[PDB]
């Protein structure tokens, strides 16, 4: 309980290290108290706080960071919008599906792959999916009829 | 005239280099940046001239790691060898001869060999190299073995004599010197001429018998390592006609392949501290070369057999009183030559007396001298190396770390048996 | 030979490597911000080995502070010297191991090892001449035990000649209470039998008893412990750390100190033992080659009798004769010769640093590859059966994906390597 | 809050209460209450000096 | 004695390089005849330390069978080989080895130099007067040394105004060696040029003179 307010003043501290430690840890707790705080570090000037923010709120996984981390997606920094999406499968919520099928065209490598395996996770992503970050829209069909003739290391996913 | 060329290989061979240059410059009236601000050039042989009287060694060092070398860069003589002369690596040999010869010293041998290649096209007749380097280090067995190697391929008919560092447990830093000390010695065997191996025990123990040093330093050890480099060398740097040069001093000293180990034996060594020196006479220190206190390896040469006997005297030192100091010698019983040999004593003067370094621990002497015998003496110290190899051997100790790094178990057992042969080569001679 | 990359990983890893930090920077003249306020050049001249130098004159360990738990990088980060450390060398995760080994080497840690890399990279790329790798950790938890050894084994990998050298804290039922402990214990032996150099077994059991029997301290906590290691450490890193011919880097120490590769699990030892709020009365030179050998002041539970010495590293710290020093090396060595191996002729090598480690004027610390270290293991062994035999909550590590058979195959080399130890006690130069 | 140079040392063995299997059979039953990874061979890092 | 001579002439074809030159060194020192023909086979061995030990042998044993093969041995590309050819050539006095010992006074190596011009100076030829006081203006003292030497046991007076020049040398050991040979060679022409020196000259080479009229009258 002490804690979880601790880290939540942290949040506020001038050092961005002590910043993303906290975001770090209030992601650990999972307390909800900290949801309103972290999506308050989601505009913060540095890039390793916003993506700790990111992370957190998956791992409460609370409803309310559904609309900030959606507009997190179209952060300048790749590992904000990779953290926001993993976030966004990770709290199931159907909002997060039209931003996530926008971000399966991403310039990133990384940024969209996370948005595949996202997908899969929360049926109007069959066909933007359809179309080695190959082999987590692979597997997202699997997870998710319309996806047997597509398949015809993108090897290992073809059954299911 | 005919040059030498001195390479310094590893901490040891490099702070030697260090000492020995420092005597030389003094010697011939050199200052520590060439300059000579004093008819009798002789010193041309170790030193090459450039512009108006810039005299640069002729010299390489080299190691396989920075910071021995990179003191003599920003010391006392920074301004005497060319930068291209001194040569270093990164990363040592870790005291793992196999490091210094297959894995480390392979990516620094060429640089090494052009840098010796420009020293060697500077010589109007090059006679041949001296060697300096220890026994236990892994640069000073591995990457000598390795330069010795290649030197007789790019050299061949030029001379090669070494300066080792025989170990002793009083100054050594690894428990694996025995093992590097005979996998030196078996691959330099067929490429070196002559080896001149200074026990750093005997060097210890003449500093504190004689200097009164209780525990001698590096610097203390290597300045009267010099005095000995120095003697053997001046028939090299002096003009004389009572001296000995190189090939009949190594024809005679060392005529047989393979045992080529003399037992150097060098006095006076007198304490600059003594408050008054009489000065000793040819006869007084011809006699302290047959007491073992003063010789650079410790052994028993008086139950041991000569095959060759040279005195290299230098200073006041009139021929009449060699001879004179030599028909006492003839008469010790201690002194027994092999059968099929010839009894006799090379001579060899120097005009110029030891020179004394200020700030040294060695007195001002009138007259010194150097005596070099071929004696089977001397196996007793490849006995005491060859029974050590022998005990952690037979468990394999420490040869993992040599394997790892480009060597072979034959290899260790090739110089084992190669040091055996050895050990036989000198019981055979001195048979009775 | 001269930067050496430091990885602290878990609780234990971060709290002894925190501690280490602030002892080695009082030593070397670095305050709590990173600046130099020394005054000898001694404390600068190797500073390079485990300082990097920032503009400002600025000298920042080159440490890299890893944990699944962000708890740990907040605690390291308030502590006296936590302002030392580089912000970007903190990688950290949202996550724990939860005391299991699986959860620290092959899920929750291999999600998190590639960000510990590209910093361990970045460290190494800007070396003149890496030495290697130095790991704080401990055997019985997830993240320094599992994390650490995945660590290990990817920076092996990469840097397959550099040397791997750790200081691992062995488990104890009378520090922890997590039944676990001997399993991940077990586990990481046998990764640190085959993937490092030289590993100090810093026990938890000798700890707990200096402090308790020999420190008096009736009711001891973790900073008693670690204060023990703290100066184990500052000791046996001295050779490292300043000038001298003899171990001064991790390579000719391995050289010096292995001579089978899986013989390199080390007892250090030290004199004289102290408590964190007692101030010290001089040892004579003879008193400190007593003690360094002393049973009571070996960190790791083996009685060195038991056993015989493959080799010894020696280190006296302080003003004092080295005439007296090599009587009483030689002296120790003469008295009981039977427990130093005979075919390793001059196996105990002693080193001398003029300045002593802080609130005393003379100490010595020792290094020594004794095959009575094998009691350590087989104590483990004995803790490790006893739960394997019944597959007591090996669910926990097979729910991870952990095949049982790697149980088998540690527990299998861990007793392997008893067996040699015991092989090389009964050896004879004969 | 407390200092982390005095955080407690929690011993598993209970004083006049556990020694031996009473800490372990204790534990056991109550845990009985509530793709395998290729993994490191024996001697495989010797190998590595070859 | 008869079977060791016979055991060392067998060890010369022995693997050994060792061997070898341990067995040309001992033939020498016994100096038998028998071993003359192995040791001539010997001075084309493709070891130099078993060449030289055989070289060495030759000149000791005295036989002037070995005088062709000892003067086919100074071109050799080992300083160690043509040394011990030289000393043996000298050793053994034949007058074949004049011309190639006038030679071997231009060598590289001062080992060979000084011992080409003693070996001269034992042989006692006329031929080598000419060269030997080229060799008075050598770089090294110890061959200025050998050849003042050498000139005073050949005792030809063409020698004499160069011994005179030898007496201002910068070595103490040349300008003594070249006084020893100018009396060495002695007569008139010796005696007017110490009359000359008594009274023009200066240092040593003015004591010399002095000295040399106060015995010769
Ligand atoms: N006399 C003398 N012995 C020395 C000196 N330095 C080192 N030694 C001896 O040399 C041996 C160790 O070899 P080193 O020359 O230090 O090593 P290295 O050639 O640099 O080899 P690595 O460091 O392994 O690459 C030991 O027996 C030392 O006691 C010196 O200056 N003088
Ligand atoms: N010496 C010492 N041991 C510790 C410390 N913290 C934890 N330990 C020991 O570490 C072992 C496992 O704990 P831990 O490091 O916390 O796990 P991790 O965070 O998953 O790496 C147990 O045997 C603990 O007693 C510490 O600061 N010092
Ligand atoms: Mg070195």
């Amino acid at each position: 309980p002490e804690k979880v307010e601790m880290y939540i003043k942290n949040l506020q501290d001038d050092s961005t290290l002590v910043r993303s430690i906290a975001a770090a840890a209030l992601g650990k707790i999972g307390d909800e108290r900290a949801v309103e705080p972290l999506i308050k570090a989601l505009k913060d000037e540095d890039s390793r706080v916003r993506a700790q923010a990111a992370g957190a709120l998956g791992q409460i996984g609370d409803e309310r960071a559904v609309e900030p981390l959606i507009k997190a997606l179209k952060d300048e920094d790749p590992s904000v919008r990779y953290r926001a999406a993993e976030a966004l499968g990770k709290i199931g919520d159907e909002r997060a599906v039209e931003p996530l099928i926008k971000a399966l065209k991403d310039e990133d490598t990384t940024v969209r792959r996370i948005a595949a395996t996202a997908l899969g996770k929360i049926e109007r992503a069959v066909e933007p999916l359809i179309k080695a970050v190959r082999l987590t829209a692979a597997r997202a069909l699997g997870e998710i009829e319309r996806a047997v003739e597509p398949l015809i290391a993108a090897a290992q996913a073809l059954g299911k | 005239m005919r040059e030498c060329i001195s390479i310094h290989v590893g901490q040891a061979g490099v702070q030697i280099g260090n000492a020995c240059w420092e005597l030389y410059c003094l010697e011939h009236g050199i200052q520590p940046d060439g300059q000579m601000p004093s008819g009798d050039d002789s010193f041309n042989t170790f030193f090459s001239e450039t512009g108006a009287g810039k005299h640069v060694p002729r010299a390489v060092f080299v190691d396989l790691e920075p910071t021995v070398i990179d003191e003599v860069r920003t010391g006392t003589y920074r301004q005497l060898f060319h930068p291209e002369q001194l040569i270093t690596g990164k990363e040592d040999a870790a005291n793992n001869y196999a490091r210094g010869h297959y894995t480390i010293g392979k990516e620094i041998i060429d640089l090494v060999l052009d840098r010796i290649r420009k020293l060697a096209d500077q010589c109007t007749g090059l006679q041949g190299f001296l060697v300096f380097h220890s026994f236990g280090g892994g640069t000073g067995s591995g990457f000598t073995s390795l330069l010795m190697e290649r030197l007789s391929v790019d050299y061949g008919k030029k001379s090669k004599l070494e300066f080792s560092i025989y170990p002793a447990p009083q100054v050594s830093t690894a428990v694996v010197e025995p093992y590097n000390s005979i996998l030196t010695t078996h691959t330099t065997l067929e490429h070196s001429d002559c080896a001149f191996m200074v026990d750093n025990e005997a060097i210890y123990d003449i500093c504190r018998r004689n200097l009164d040093i209780e525990r001698p330093t590096y610097t203390n050890l290597n300045r009267l390592i010099s005095q000995i480099v120095s003697s053997i060398t001046a028939s090299l740097r002096f003009d004389g006609a009572l001296n000995v040069d190189l090939t009949e001093f190594q024809t005679n000293l060392v005529p047989y392949p393979r045992i080529h180990f003399p037992l150097a034996t060098y006095a006076p060594v007198i304490s600059a501290e003594k408050a008054y020196h009489e000065q000793l006479s040819v006869a007084e220190i011809t006699n302290a070369c047959f007491e073992p206190a003063n010789q650079m390896v410790k052994c028993d040469p008086r139950h041991g057999k000569y095959m060759a006997c040279c005195l290299l005297y230098r200073g006041d030192v009139v021929p009449k009183d060699v001879n004179a100091a030599i028909a006492t010698i003839k008469t010790k019983r201690s002194i027994q030559f092999v059968d099929w040999c010839p009894t006799g004593f090379k001579v060899g003067i120097n005009y110029q007396p030891p020179t004394v370094v200020p700030g040294g621990d060695l007195a001002k002497v009138q007259r010194a001298v150097c005596m070099l015998s071929n004696t089977t003496a001397i196996a007793e110290a490849w006995a005491r190396l060859d029974h050590k190899f022998d005990l952690m051997y037979a468990k394999r100790a420490f040869v993992h770390w040599y394997v790892g790094e480009g060597m072979e178990e034959g290899e260790f057992s090739e110089a084992r048996e190669d040091m055996a042969a050895l050990e036989k080569d000198y019981e055979e001679v001195g048979v009775d | 030979m001269r930067e050496i990359v430091h990885i602290q990983a878990g609780q234990c890893g971060n709290q002894i490597g925190a501690k280490f930090w602030e002892v080695i920077s009082d030593e070397h003249g670095i305050d709590p911000t990173g600046s130099y306020h020394g005054d000898s050049d001694l404390q600068l001249e190797r500073i390079n080995v485990y300082y990097n130098e920032a503009t400002g004159n600025k000298y920042v360990p080159r440490a890299i502070l890893v944990d699944l738990e962000p708890g740990t990088m907040d605690s390291v980060r308030s502590g006296p010297f936590g302002q030392i450390f580089r912000p970007d060398n903190f990688v950290f995760g949202q996550s724990g191991a939860g005391n299991n080994w699986a959860k620290g080497h092959y899920t929750e840690g291999a999600e998190l090892v590639d960000s510990v890399l590209d910093v361990v990279r970045k460290e190494s790329e800007s070396c003149d001449c890496l030495q290697g790798f130095q790991l704080t950790h401990s055997l019985g938890g997830g993240t320094g035990s599992g994390m650490g050894t995945l660590l290990i084994s990817k920076i092996r990998e990469e840097y397959p000649d550099r040397i791997m050298n750790t200081f691992s804290v062995m488990p104890s039922p009378k520090v922890s209470d997590t039944v676990v402990e001997p399993y991940n214990a077990t586990l990481s032996v046998h990764q640190l039998v085959e993937n490092t150099d030289e590993t100090y077994c810093i026990d938890n059991e000798a700890l707990y008893d200096i402090c308790f029997r020999t420190l008096k301290l009736t009711t001891p906590t973790y900073g008693d412990l670690n204060h023990l290691v703290s100066a184990t450490m500052s000791g046996v890193t001295t050779c490292l750390r300043f000038p001298g011919q003899l171990n001064a880097d991790l390579r000719k120490l391995a050289v010096n100190m292995v001579p089978f590769p899986r013989l390199h699990f080390f007892m250090p030892g030290f004199a004289p033992l102290t408590s964190r709020g007692s101030q010290q009365r001089a040892l004579t030179v003879p008193e400190l080659t007593q003690q360094m050998f002393d049973s009571k002041n070996m960190m790791a539970a083996c009685d060195p009798r038991h056993g015989r010495y493959l080799t010894v590293a020696a280190i006296f710290r302080g003003r004092m004769s080295m005439k007296e020093v090599d009587e009483q090396m030689l002296n120790v060595q003469n008295k009981n010769s039977s427990y130093f191996v005979e075919w390793i002729p001059n196996n105990v090598k002693t080193a001398v640093c003029d300045i002593p480690p802080r609130g005393l004027k003379m100490s010595a610390t020792f290094i020594g590859n004794s095959t009575a270290i094998q009691e350590l293991f087989k104590r483990i062994s004995e803790q490790f059966t006893a739960m394997f035999r019944r597959k007591a909550f090996l669910h926990w590590y097979t729910g991870e994906g952990m095949d049982e058979m790697e149980f088998t195959e540690a527990e299998s080399n861990m007793n392997d390597l008893v067996s040699e130890y015991q092989q090389y006690q009964d050896a004879t130069a004969d | 809050m407390v200092n982390i140079e005095e955080r407690p040392i929690k011993a598993a063995i209970g004083e006049r209460k556990q020694t031996f299997e009473d800490y372990l059979e204790e534990q056991i039953q109550l845990e009985e209450q509530e793709p395998k990874q290729p993994f490191l061979k024996r001697g495989e890092g010797l190998a590595r000096f070859t």
